[PDB]
């Protein structure tokens, strides 16, 4: 047996329920590499930079990290969102995933699929 | 007056040299508010207004920089100091936060619980403080010179602040204490700064820059405290988010400062003046450790 809290949070999404707020966003020039996790805030034109920490679902709900050794990819970073999906940053981190070639999210930055 | 487009405002000398008597404190503004960017939280403001301030004064900045934060949580759970600081102070930069109640933080090391239970063997060069207590503000009773973790925080700075590093610790009218007003006496300089995003509010940061481990000039708590009051009472501070939206110099530049351990017979007029010009830190450089003291009962 093991609680599994990233769908949990995605049914109670999809039943309607309100996304986890105060996710910490961050004052930036909004001019930076776009990448998705990065050390300081990396927003572009179509971004919002946030806190890391406050934008994991496991760090935000007090539960373990879903991994070996418990370690934590957003804490102690900044996560760019598409200020389209900026109201729910944590449903955004837990649904899309980082391109390990180039710094982009999959499908919101990443052209490594191109031509 | 250029002031709306500052991070704040930082009190004149000439209201330091006063002695004045403790008033209450009425502010023209008080009520109004600053039109903060869409989605940005207050304390998110404060902070980098704050570290905007801070980028104007010779802060020695090492490498491996050690930088202290109480008062880092919030009733949101979650560190919004903390993610500034973060984003302010150079890669590399070893930042712990402490607060009394449980939060989730960026920085490398959290420990919850009250300051004084916090110890650490190293000592630091940078403390901010944003710890505050809304009991304070009592208008119906005397403001008297508060203890608490003031104390606490007197006591850390004259024991684990490294020569030639800085301290913010925020203050309101109520929420102050007199020993530290004399402790800023022991830095090369100080001030009280005020954001101009919550200038609307008594609070300010005393900022002591570059600590010289000795008094350099007698400062007098109450006195000071009350030409501080006196100074909001008489100079109306314009709400303004103006410097928000430029963050293109934001980072504190490393600037790489010598750390050395020296012995005190060793601290000659020309280290305090090093001290005195943000060009050294006296610390030993060894590893950081710390704890929070658990007290067990049934
Ligand atoms: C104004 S809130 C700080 C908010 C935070 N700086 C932020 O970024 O949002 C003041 C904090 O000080 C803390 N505090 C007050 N007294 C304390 C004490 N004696 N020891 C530790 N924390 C204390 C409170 O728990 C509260 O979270
Ligand atoms: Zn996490
Ligand atoms: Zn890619």
């Amino acid at each position: 047996f093991a609680v599994d809290a990233a769908k949990a949070y995605k049914d109670y999404l999809a039943s309607g329920g309100q996304p986890i707020t105060n996710c910490v966003k961050m004052l930036c020039t909004h001019t930076g590499t776009g990448q998705a996790i990065t050390v300081t805030p990396e927003a572009n034109m179509d971004q919002e930079s946030f806190g890391g920490a406050s934008c994991c679902l496991y760090c935000r709900c007090h539960i373990d990290h879903p991994n070996p050794k418990g370690f934590c990819d957003l804490k102690g970073k900044y996560v760019q969102i598409p200020t389209t999906c900026a109201n729910d940053p944590v449903g955004f981190t837990l649904k899309n995933t980082v391109c390990t070639v180039c710094g982009m999210w999959k499908g919101y930055g990443c052209s490594c699929d191109q031509l | 007056s250029s002031q709306a487009w500052q991070p704040g405002v930082a009190m004149p000398n000439l209201y330091k040299m006063q002695r004045m008597l403790l008033e209450k404190c009425d502010l023209q503004n008080y009520g109004d508010s600053a039109t903060l960017p869409k989605g940005i939280m207050m304390n998110v403001a404060k902070y980098t207004q704050l570290c905007q301030y801070l980028n104007t004064l010779t802060l020695a900045v090492p490498y491996n920089m050690r930088v202290i934060h109480f008062g880092a949580g919030s009733d949101k759970g979650v560190a919004p100091g903390t993610a500034v600081l973060r984003q302010w102070l150079p890669t590399g930069t070893l930042l712990v936060d402490s607060d009394l109640n449980d939060f989730v933080s960026d920085a490398d090391s959290t420990l919850i619980g009250d300051c004084a239970t916090v110890h650490t063997a190293n000592k630091w060069d940078l403390i901010i403080s944003d710890m505050y207590d809304p009991k304070t503000k009592n208008v119906t009773k005397e403001n008297d010179s508060k203890e608490g973790f003031f104390t606490y925080i007197c006591g850390f700075i004259q024991q684990k602040l490294a020569l030639g590093g800085s301290v913010a610790i925020k203050i309101t009218e109520h929420s102050w204490n007199a020993d530290l007003y004399k402790l800023m006496g022991h830095f090369a300089w100080w001030t009280a700064f005020v954001t101009n995003v919550n200038a609307s509010s008594s609070e300010a940061f005393l900022i002591g820059c570059n600590y010289l481990g000795k008094p350099r000039e007698q400062i007098d708590g109450y006195v000071m405290h009350a030409n501080y009051i006196f100074w909001r009472n008489t100079n109306p501070i314009q709400l303004s988010s103006y410097s928000l939206f430029d963050m293109s110099k934001f980072p504190l530049k490393l600037r790489g400062t010598a750390v050395m351990s020296l012995k005190e017979g060793q601290i000659n007029d020309m280290i305090l003046s090093l001290l005195s010009k943000g060009r050294l830190i006296i610390r030993e450089n060894n590893r950081v450790v710390i704890s929070s003291d658990v007290l067990v009962n049934n």
